[PDB]
């Protein structure tokens, strides 16, 4: 029940419903043209700003943003008054319709004025972070992963547990994922290749979608993801992807070589120490 | 000495013929089809499917000007030797009557030149209609298409590049063109029963079209074959782009296990199990061994 709390905001047609649909109700981007199950407590949108961790203001960059930029300044100016520990996030959204010249121009511009408008009100000590997002890209997932990692006080502990696990288990990279959202709340200390994240997100999709079709039990339904959810994917360059259930919200996805995976037994035994430790972290 | 089979892909400009062909046979994603140029006259494609079948795909530009040549100076070249006509319709067309007039004029040429052609009608871009309207609008378009198809039979599907309905339709089309397809089905029902699987799907390797299946206990999702095609095809494209080629997958729940692996040089297999007293080794040894017994068949 003590999840991180995020509020999405933005003018109509900015793309809020489209972001919500794609990330948290696991639905395709194209079908958003007609519109309790995650580690994250998220809501579209002064008691509300009291107990929230982060506000994501969205902007349509296929559209003029002058009006957009002004509600932004006012919306954040308000929130800061009530709770100045809140983090302020800005989804320069719909950049899949631009060319790269126009994306960089637009970001330089929105970043410039947004930060100018904050100087004028003497709100010096109010950080804005910016992001280029798209329901048609993985940018929305990376942006949410970055937003959520800021609200987990236990992240140093999580990064350390993954480091001990992978270093002792022959593993190149580990991602602690929120399964519905495909957001990563932690990874080991090795640098993150966003192509690696993206492939791991696409693995979660195949595992969950194949699970939703098979083994739901003989009645209409049980649950696709349970304590025995596991997958092994072999790629022709001898890469192995390995997903194991950690909690009802958390799956572990591991990248390693067939050569380390020869030692699955050790991986499997160390995994159960890592899983218990993660249970202790979150008093589950 | 592989069966060569002529497929006319026809319909008006922008209806989405080249998009379909590009997603099924050429590893495009829906988003990429935005960048396709109008086809000029016919774009010829040779698809090696399983080594016993070759698909001679005729992608015909549907510019009025191109159509008129097909109906006259190119009439014999186009409409002779046709196994299949796949005719595409834009659900969103403003020219329904003009659309039907170009369809019926193709049906005539097909009646006069290749009158045993299997005819398919694809009611396409269904993603542009509201969900609660799609079944309604397709049934009506279907009813008209079957009636206006005169003495010829037609099989209709509602398709979109943005979901699994496109694999439903192209699976059905290709299924009817695989030579000894009834044999394949028996050989796989055999294999399935020996290995005591709830379900086995067999896929052509490059397209991930379902080419055979076998189910034990009747399942609830009758659309699940196209969904699996789509889910796996997508993931196979994320692999090659982001890392390297998909080889194999093992997935499990407290209620099931599935195994997706290369089968023959030209196929993938998926095996669904609900964990009786089956040591995982027994199943993998069966998959491994049954290869040689399917590795024959598609010779020439
Ligand atoms: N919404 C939607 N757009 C689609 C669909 N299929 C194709 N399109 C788009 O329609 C446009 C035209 O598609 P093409 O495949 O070039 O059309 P074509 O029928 O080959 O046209 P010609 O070569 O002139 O005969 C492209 O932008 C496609 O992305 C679909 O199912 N839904
Ligand atoms: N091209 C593109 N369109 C988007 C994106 N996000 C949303 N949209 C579209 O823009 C509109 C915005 O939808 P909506 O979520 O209702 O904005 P909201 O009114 O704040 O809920 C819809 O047509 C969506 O298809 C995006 O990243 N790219
Ligand atoms: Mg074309």
């Amino acid at each position: 029940s003590s999840k991180p709390r995020i509020l999405l905001m933005g003018l109509r047609r900015s793309g809020k419903n489209s972001i919500q649909k794609v990330v948290f109700h696991k639905m395709s981007p194209n079908e958003t043209l007609f519109l309790n199950s995650s580690f994250v407590n998220f809501q579209i949108w002064e008691m509300i700003f009291r107990g929230t961790g982060a506000l994501i203001y969205v902007i349509d960059a296929q559209d003029d943003y002058m009006e957009a930029l002004t509600r932004l300044h006012i919306t954040v100016s308000k929130a800061y008054k009530v709770n100045p520990d809140m983090n302020f996030e800005v989804f320069i959204h719909k950049v899949d319709g631009l060319s790269d010249d126009h994306k960089i121009e637009t970001q330089r511009d929105i970043h410039q004025r947004a930060n100018d408008d904050l100087a004028d009100a003497g709100l010096e000590k109010l950080h804005l972070s910016f992001y280029l997002t798209s329901i048609y890209d993985h940018s929305i997932f990376e942006a949410f992963s970055k937003v959520v990692q800021k609200l987990i006080p236990q992240l140093p502990t999580l990064e350390n547990l993954l480091n001990i696990f992978i270093s002792n288990s022959g593993i190149e990279k580990a991602f602690l994922f929120d399964v519905v959202s495909k957001i990563y709340i932690a990874t080991d200390s090795s640098p993150v290749d966003m192509q690696s994240y993206e492939l791991c997100c696409d693995m979660i999709d195949v595992v969950i979608d194949v699970s939703c079709i098979y083994g739901l039990k003989e009645d209409g339904s049980g649950s696709a993801y349970d304590k025995e959810s596991m997958a092994i994917i072999k790629l022709n360059n001898t890469t192995v992807l390995y997903l194991k259930e950690v909690t009802k919200f958390l799956a572990l996805v591991c990248i390693l070589r067939e050569e380390s995976f020869e030692r699955k037994g050790l991986i499997d035994y160390n995994f159960h120490c890592f899983r218990k430790a993660i249970h202790e972290v979150f008093e589950v | 000495t592989a069966m060569k089979k002529k497929v006319l892909l026809m319909g008006k400009s922008g209806s989405g013929k080249t998009s379909m062909r590009s997603i099924i046979f050429a590893n495009y994603i829906a988003r990429d089809t935005r960048r396709l140029g109008a086809t000029i006259d016919v774009e010829h494609s040779h698809v090696r499917f399983l080594g016993n079948l070759v698909l001679n795909l005729w992608d015909c530009g549907g510019l009025d000007t191109f159509m008129e040549n097909y109906f006259t100076s190119q009439r014999d070249n186009i409409f002779r030797n046709v196994e299949v006509l796949i005719y595409v319709f834009d659900v969103e067309s403003r020219e329904l009557e003009k659309d039907m007039h170009y369809y019926q004029s193709c049906l005539e040429a097909i009646l006069q030149n290749s009158p045993d052609a299997k005819i398919f009608c694809l009611v396409h871009k269904m993603d542009l209609v509201q969900e609660d309207q799609r079944d309604l609008i397709f049934k009506e378009r279907e009813e008209d298409l079957r009636r206006l198809s005169r003495p010829l039979e037609c099989a209709c599907f509602r398709t979109s590049i943005w979901d699994e309905t496109l694999y439903k339709a192209w699976s059905s089309i290709v299924y009817q063109l695989i030579p000894n397809v009834q044999q394949l089905e028996m050989n796989l029902r055999n294999f399935a029963q020996i290995i005591e699987a709830d379900e086995v799907l067999l896929f052509e390797r490059a397209t991930f079209l379902v080419i055979s299946h076998y189910q034990c206990k009747e399942q609830r999702d009758v659309h699940r074959f196209e969904k699996i095609s789509n889910i796996i095809k997508q993931f196979k494209l994320s692999c090659s782009k982001l890392a390297a080629s998909f080889q194999s997958m093992e997935v499990r729940n407290s209620n099931f296990a599935a195994f997706i692996d290369i089968f023959t040089s030209n196929t993938y297999v998926m095996v669904v199990m609900s964990d009786p007293s089956i040591p995982s080794a027994a199943t993998l040894i069966n998959i491994r061994n049954a290869r040689k017994h399917f590795e024959k068949l598609e010779r020439v």
